[PDB]
């Protein structure tokens, strides 16, 4: 062995890496779940989980394994293409856009000058997986859900992609890296505070979250489109579901919070001036360091969705329609228009470097 | 083995034998698919993404109208095909898959010789937008053009009002 | 197989069977648009995809609001 | 006539007032995408008070001297 | 015409969101306050000399 | 397409075959057979037997005609001049 | 760009099962008649660090080769054969006279540069020390051409984008000139 | 005149100076017939399908079968796998066999 | 009153990120590195003792055409995409490792395969009429006629 066993983990050892970075992001998604209930609970003057493994740490293990214990329920074994193409599309499509995520400075599995648009057009697939559940169901519910889905995505849609096109105007660039690092000298939050409420506005309606629950309205459409999914394919949904939660959180912490910069500069060079750059115990550091400012800004926005359902009430989707249309997309175009007439005046059209 | 052959032979089985709407909406996002991950990995990336981005808009649209639509008819009728027949017509159309006839063209391989002289290296969508808003800038004008008529037209024919 | 029409018998038997069957067919002239552009390394098929695109979008749209409206005169009745 | 509708060629002041009050997400996105050509009207005030444009950057390929080879050149030759 | 605010008044109201913001700001005050949970069967809530339980 | 392609001959003809499945009198029947007589159809059997001319011919008798009805031509003559085809969807004509 | 093309390698070997793609070598070298010339052997990070220095000391002998382009007029790679022998010869001159010279200067620079995604804007504190040595050795100045020489961007005070990550070794020899040199 | 063959950085690409002397040929006023520019058509049209050139290996690969020469002994070494682009095969003095990383850059 | 119990799942989330960038930050520099180090195997792993210390070479994002040309001739000289060599002068394998891909400039299979997709008159013309080729034909056989002259 020796030399062999030693190249072999060499020939194994992307893999390895791409294990990590899958079991990275499922333990925020599979966390998330219960710290939505536990800062639900606790503005609601509750506990939430804390039951189910010590302190509640095990509630979202015990939800899956449950749920991946339960029986399918289909008309027919052979009828697995039904109930199940459905959350498999939604939950390849939001996996997929985890591509991009830059944890670090050239730490995303896809790199290209065309990250932007790979973001926003995987996302949009993950909407057509929604509504193939409607598939000439019987489920009045399920039908009727299918209908204020493509309402919904009709309404963030343009608004959701015009933001992002007028942060990558400002640097010029469709890299999502490079919009990291263009903000070194100043956060995207500070020159367009009315985009990042319209980022996070439009991203509660992609994500069908509060106050944008049309689509899995529990007291209208008893599950929407979930009504009649139980064991693995709800689990795949619900799943999917929350890895968008975590994605639009990051998202917005990239667009207009510096994705992974310090929040300190000066404390980042003391923090990292303790590690010889010389030993591998300094990159350890580093990418810690680097993922956990992004981690913080990317809980905060977490945080936020879980905050806003608890404490707004819901919109019906056909006052979503008019909000979109009248008020967002006028404000966003205005800004589309705006943004590059301030940078000529002064001479700033952005170039990339 | 390139596996691209036996998606497209899947989809054309499925072709022959769709039957209602719905499956004819999944034979689009079925054939789109298959065209965006050649683009990707063979010719053009952008155009890959560009794909995604403005089709899957136009399908949903296109989903939610068969809705609206959709009547019952083609549920209960029956279709009587053969399977023989469908394996049969796929084999004989799967025989002859040469688009072109000009065997060197399509046998020689080639190759291009790269130099250092663009030392102002930016992405395909950059030169594509240079030109369009420049050279080509009448064409982009008229496609506004159009797309103006396409809001006026909609209105003035599905707005009872 | 072309020659014999072949193509005809992968349509299907609705009016919205025809129109996905003519975005397919546009889709086919982008594709070689595409191909052709890549190989010479000229921007200027790639203007003419993008075009393509665009406009292949709005006769879909122009299509659809035909058939949308098609169907509303038949429920016309709208007693309710 | 407490809250009639303004007519924009004899009350101009009062018609901009109407959808300001009624209509804000009209108003103000206008009002927003009207600072976009401003700013670029002013562009010639900045080139005469605060700072000129600067150099082209060198996109244009190599700079090739504007010049005849020179033949006296020598030095590492075979 | 007959209204109290200007229009700008109202559009800053309108646009940044101000009451939706209050009301997240109160909810955050109940994430600081004490719980009301009680943790059956270890602790049992109040009981009367009057109260109907088994026979 | 939506036009009747029906004739006294056939739906004559029809409408013996489907009144010969019943119990009646006799099975000679022409347009001036009665129902009350010839056939001898009680309150209870004339209306089955409509029903069941309702049925093969896709037409529904109104309820003045359906009462007032006494012989087999008379049937005849309401499905010749009230019988439509039904619409078809949007597709089945133009394609 | 990741543009795939048919001169280099492309983003992954998918792109070369779809395009049957092979890589071929030739063993030829070239032809007797044609003089021989050792090529450069540095890398991407040492060319990047010594590219202002090959300017400044090449510039004759480039715009010479760059001028037999423009009059071949189609007939380009084999009209500036000789021409281009010049070329690599005198950058590696350059490259040598750094490795003789300024060693560890040029050494700390490029390792910052692999070190920073090779941005010239992370790794100023070495550039400058480079700068320093290079100028005292050889003559040398690195020159923005078509700006004023007080604007260049490399010898900025106050830069607006700074490296986020601090190269260790840089920060170190960096303390080292300021206590000794500017006492 | 406007722009044609352009490159995918903005200049001009590998055929557009074929494409340019076409144009010069055909529109310089010393031409009494388009005669002259019959070669500057073909010499374009090879530089993009290089379709006589396709043909000329199709006859030398072919003639090479007829005579026996062996296509390994005659043609070019080639290698399939990028990761197998060894510094062994790039004739490196240290080379080895090994894999080459083309995971990350 | 902060409730710790409530910030327990943020913890384990903001742990959740630390885990992909720590990993994903040492394991990619690493192996950059360690490939930088040689053309084989024991000057990779094994580490000399006159050596100096390890400099790190960090991962590569926003690259262009010239990065990948940069990649290839790195290749070609060290063995690795990223190999590190400010020697004056190559080796002389340099001179005749040229690397030069040849691919097929086939049509799409989508193009040539679909059932729909591949119907058009020019398409059906390329493939089943004989105009076209015959014509160009002549201009291949005009090359070799032509030689003796
Ligand atoms: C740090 C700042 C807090 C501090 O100094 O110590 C208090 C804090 C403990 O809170 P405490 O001792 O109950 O507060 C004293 C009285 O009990 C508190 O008694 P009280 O409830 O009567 O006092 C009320 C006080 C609330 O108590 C506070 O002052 C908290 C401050 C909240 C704002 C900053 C957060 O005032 C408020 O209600 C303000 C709430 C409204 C602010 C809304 C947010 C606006 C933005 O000590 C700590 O900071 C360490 C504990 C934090 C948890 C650490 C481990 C987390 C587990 C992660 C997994 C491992
Ligand atoms: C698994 C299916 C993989 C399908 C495939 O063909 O992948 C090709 C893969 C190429 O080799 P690869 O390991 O990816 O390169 C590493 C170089 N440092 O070669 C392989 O197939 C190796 C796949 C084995 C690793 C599987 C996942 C390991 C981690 C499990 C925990
Ligand atoms: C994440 C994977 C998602 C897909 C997994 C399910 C595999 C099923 C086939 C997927 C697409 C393959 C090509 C099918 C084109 C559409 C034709 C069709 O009608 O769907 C086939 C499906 C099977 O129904 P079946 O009973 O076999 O036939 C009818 C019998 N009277 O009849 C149905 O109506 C069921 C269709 C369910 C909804 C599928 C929506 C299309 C999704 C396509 C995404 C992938 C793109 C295609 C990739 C493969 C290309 C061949
Ligand atoms: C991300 C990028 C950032 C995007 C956000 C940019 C922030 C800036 C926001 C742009 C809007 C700034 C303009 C605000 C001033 C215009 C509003 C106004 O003056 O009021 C409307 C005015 C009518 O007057 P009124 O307000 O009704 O006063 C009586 C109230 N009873 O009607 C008028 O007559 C005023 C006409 C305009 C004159 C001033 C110019
Ligand atoms: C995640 C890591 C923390 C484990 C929590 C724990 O060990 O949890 C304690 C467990 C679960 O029992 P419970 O009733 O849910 O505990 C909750 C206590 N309450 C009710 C007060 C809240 O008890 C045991 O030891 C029994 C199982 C044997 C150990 C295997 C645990 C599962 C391993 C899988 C994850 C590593
Ligand atoms: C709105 C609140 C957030 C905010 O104001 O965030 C922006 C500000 C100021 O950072 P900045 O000027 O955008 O540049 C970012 C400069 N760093 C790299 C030192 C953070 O961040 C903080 O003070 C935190
Ligand atoms: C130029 C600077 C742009 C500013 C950028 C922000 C733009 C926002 C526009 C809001 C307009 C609005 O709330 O619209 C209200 C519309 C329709 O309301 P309506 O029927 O017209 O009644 C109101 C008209 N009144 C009062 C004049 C009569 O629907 C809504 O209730 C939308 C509610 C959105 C709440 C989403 C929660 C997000 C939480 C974010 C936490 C981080
Ligand atoms: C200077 C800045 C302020 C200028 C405001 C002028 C308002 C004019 C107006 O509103 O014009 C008035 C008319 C008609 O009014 P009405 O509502 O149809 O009926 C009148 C009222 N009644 C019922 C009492 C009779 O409206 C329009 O044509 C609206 C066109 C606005 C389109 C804006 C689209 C968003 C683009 C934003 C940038 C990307
Ligand atoms: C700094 C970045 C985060 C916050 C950004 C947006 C904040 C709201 C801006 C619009 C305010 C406005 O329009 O102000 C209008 C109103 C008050 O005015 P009035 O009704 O005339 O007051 C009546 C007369 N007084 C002036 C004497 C009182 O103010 C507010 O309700 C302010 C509410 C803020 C409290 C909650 C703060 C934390 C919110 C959650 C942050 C995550
Ligand atoms: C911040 C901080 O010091 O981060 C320490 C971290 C996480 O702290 P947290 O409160 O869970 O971060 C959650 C971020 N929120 C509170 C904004 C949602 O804890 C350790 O792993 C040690």
């Amino acid at each position: 062995m020796l030399n062999n066993l030693f190249d072999f983990i060499e020939y194994i050892e992307y893999w390895l890496i791409i294990v990590a970075f899958v079991a990275s992001v499922l333990i925020v998604v599979a966390y998330l779940t219960v710290a939505e209930r536990k800062t639900m609970g606790y503005m609601q003057r509750r506990l939430g989980p804390n039951a189910v493994g010590y302190y509640g740490v095990l509630m979202a293990v015990a939800d899956a394994l449950k749920l991946l214990s339960k029986e399918i329920v289909l008309p027919h074994n052979g009828d697995i293409i039904y109930v199940m193409s459905g959350p498999l599309i939604s939950l390849f499509s939001v996996l997929l856009s985890w591509a991009v995520i830059p944890f670090g400075p050239g730490l995303s599995l896809l790199d290209s000058e065309y990250s932007i648009i790979y973001l926003l057009a995987s996302g949009s697939i993950g909407v057509f997986g929604t509504v193939i559940v409607g598939w000439m169901s019987n489920s009045k519910y399920t039908v009727l859900a299918t209908v204020r889905t493509t309402a919904q995505l009709i309404s963030y849609e343009l608004v959701l992609t015009t933001v992002v096109f007028i942060i990558a105007l400002i640097v010029s660039s469709l890299n999502i890296n490079v919009i990291i690092e263009s903000q070194y000298n100043i956060w995207y939050i500070i020159p367009f505070f009315p985009l990042c409420l319209i980022f996070f506005i439009s991203a509660l309606a992609e994500t069908a979250r509060p106050p944008f629950d049309n689509v899995e309205a529990e007291s209208e459409l008893v599950s929407g489109h979930m009504t009649e999914l139980s064991a693995s394919p709800f689990v795949i949904f619900f799943l999917s579901e929350y890895c968008s939660m975590v994605l639009m959180s990051t998202l917005t912490a990239i667009f207009f919070f510096g994705g992974y910069l310090p929040f300190s500069n000066t404390i980042h060079h003391l923090i990292l001036n303790l590690f010889d750059q010389h030993s591998i115990y300094y990159f350890i550091i580093e990418g810690i360091l680097l993922s956990g400012y992004l981690a913080i800004k990317a809980n905060f926005f977490m945080f936020s969705f879980v905050w806003i359902r608890a404490a707004a009430p819901r919109l019906r989707y056909d006052l979503l329609i008019l909000f979109c249309w009248y008020v967002l997309l006028p404000i966003v175009f205005a800004i589309v228009v705006f943004a590059p007439g301030i940078l000529y005046c002064f001479d700033a059209l952005p170039v990339i470097i | 083995m390139n596996l691209e052959i036996l998606d497209l032979s899947i989809l054309g089985f499925y072709s022959l034998i769709s039957s209602n709407s719905f499956e004819s909406i999944a034979i689009l996002v079925a054939t789109i698919m298959p065209v965006i991950t050649e683009l990707w990995y063979n010719y053009s990336q952008l155009f890959a993404l560009l794909y995604t981005l403005i089709y899957v808009g136009a399908v949903v649209i296109l989903f939610v109208f068969i809705l609206s639509v959709i009547n019952e008819k083609e549920e209960y009728e029956y279709e009587y095909s053969g399977l023989f027949i469908l394996i049969l017509v796929l084999l004989l159309d799967d025989l002859d898959d040469n688009e072109s006839n000009d065997n060197d063209y399509n046998n020689v391989y080639i190759t291009d010789y790269a130099d250092w002289f663009n030392n102002y290296n930016e992405s395909d969508l950059s030169v594509i937008g240079n030109l369009l808003f420049t050279e080509y800038a009448l064409l982009l004008l008229i496609i506004s053009f159009i797309l103006l008529m396409s809001i006026i037209g909609l209105i003035l024919i599905v707005k009872k009002d | 197989m072309d020659l014999i029409l072949l193509m005809l018998v992968a349509v299907g038997l609705n009016i919205i069977d025809i129109y996905i069957m003519i975005e397919i067919l546009i889709m086919g002239c982008t594709v070689n648009t595409i191909y052709s552009a890549s190989l010479d390394n000229d921007m200027i098929g790639l203007i003419y995809s993008l075009i393509q695109i665009i406009i292949a979008g709005v006769e879909s749209a122009i299509g659809l609001s035909i058939l949308v409206n098609y169907n509303r005169i038949r429920n016309s009745e709208e007693i309710e | 006539a407490i809250g009639d509708y303004p007519v924009y060629y004899k009350q101009p002041i009062r018609w901009l007032s109407y959808h300001a009050h009624t209509r804000p997400h009209v108003f103000y996105a206008i009002a927003v995408a009207a600072l976009g050509p401003v700013f670029m009207m002013a562009t010639p005030l900045r080139r005469k008070f605060l700072y000129d444009d600067h150099e082209p950057l060198p996109a244009n390929g190599y700079p090739l001297p504007n010049r005849s080879r020179d033949k006296t050149l020598t030095g590492y030759d075979d | 015409e007959e209204s109290s605010e200007s229009a700008l008044s109202k559009a800053t109201k309108w646009y940044l969101l101000s009451e939706i913001f209050r009301g997240l700001y109160i909810t955050l005050e109940m994430y600081f306050r004490a719980p009301y949970t009680i943790y059956y069967p270890f602790e049992k809530g109040p009981v009367s000399p009057r109260f109907r339980g088994e026979h | 397409q939506s036009a009747s392609t029906l004739t006294k001959e056939d739906v004559l003809t029809r409408s013996v075959s489907v009144l010969r499945g019943f119990e009646v009198k006799t099975k000679d029947i022409d347009l001036q057979t009665t129902f009350v007589q010839d056939l001898g159809m009680d309150s209870l059997d004339l209306n089955d037997a409509l029903v069941a001319l309702e049925e093969e011919f896709d037409v529904v008798f109104d309820d003045k005609t359906a009462n007032e009805i006494k012989t087999v031509g008379e049937v005849v003559d309401f499905v010749l001049a009230n019988y439509l085809p039904t619409e078809q969807s949007i597709n089945h004509t133009i394609r | 760009s990741s543009t795939h093309t048919n001169d280099s390698l492309n983003s992954s070997n998918y792109v070369d099962k779809l395009k049957d793609t092979h890589f071929v070598f030739e063993n030829d070298k070239l032809p007797s008649e044609i003089p021989d010339v050792e090529e450069v052997g540095a890398t991407t990070a040492p060319l990047l660090s010594a590219a202002y220095f090959i300017g400044a000391k090449c510039q004759d002998y480039n715009d010479d080769f760059m001028l037999c382009q423009k009059e071949a007029k189609g007939n380009g790679p084999i009209d500036c054969l000789k021409e281009g022998r010049r070329v690599t010869r005198c950058a590696s001159g350059v490259l040598k006279d750094l490795n003789t010279h300024c060693s560890d200067e040029f050494r700390l620079h490029w390792q910052c540069l692999s070190f920073s995604n090779l941005e010239y804007k992370n790794c100023r504190k070495a550039e400058s020390l480079l700068n320093k040595c290079v100028f005292e050795k050889m003559n040398l100045v690195k020159k923005i051409p078509g700006i004023p020489e007080d604007r260049q961007i490399h010898l900025k005070q106050n830069p607006v984008l700074k490296p986020v990550a601090l190269h260790q070794d840089s920060e170190v020899a960096f303390k080292k000139a300021q206590n000794e040199n500017s006492i | 005149a406007p722009l044609q063959q352009v490159g995918r950085h903005g200049g001009p690409n590998k055929c557009f100076g074929e494409f340019q002397r076409v144009v010069e040929c055909m529109t310089n006023a010393k031409h009494d017939s388009y005669e002259p520019c019959n070669n500057l058509k073909n010499d374009y049209l090879e530089c993009r399908k290089h379709k006589v050139e396709r043909y000329k290996a199709f006859l030398m690969q072919k003639h090479a079968e007829e005579l026996g020469k062996d296509p390994e002994e005659i043609g070019a070494p080639f290698v399939r796998k990028r990761r197998f682009l060894t510094s062994k095969t790039l004739g490196l003095v240290d080379g080895d066999d090994y894999e080459i990383g083309v995971e990350k850059i | 009153m902060i409730p710790f119990e409530a910030l327990i799942p943020y913890a384990i989330m903001f742990a959740g990120f630390c885990l992909g960038g720590g990993v994903m930050n040492s394991a990619i520099t690493a192996d950059i590195t360690k490939r930088a180090r040689g053309p084989n195997q024991e000057i990779k792993r094994n580490v000399g003792e006159d050596e100096g210390p390890r400099n790190y070479t960090k991962p590569r994002y926003n690259t262009d055409q010239w990065d990948k040309y940069f990649a290839v001739r790195d290749l070609r000289l060290t063995g690795s995409l990223r190999g590190q060599s400010d020697n004056a002068v190559a080796e002389e394998s340099f001179k005749t490792n040229s690397i030069q891909p040849y691919s097929n400039t086939r049509r799409p299979w989508v193009l040539r395969r679909h059932i729909i997709m591949k119907n058009s008159p020019t398409k059906w013309a390329r493939k089943y009429s004989s105009r076209r080729d015959e014509r160009e034909q002549e201009i291949k056989d005009d090359y070799i006629r032509g030689m003796g002259e």
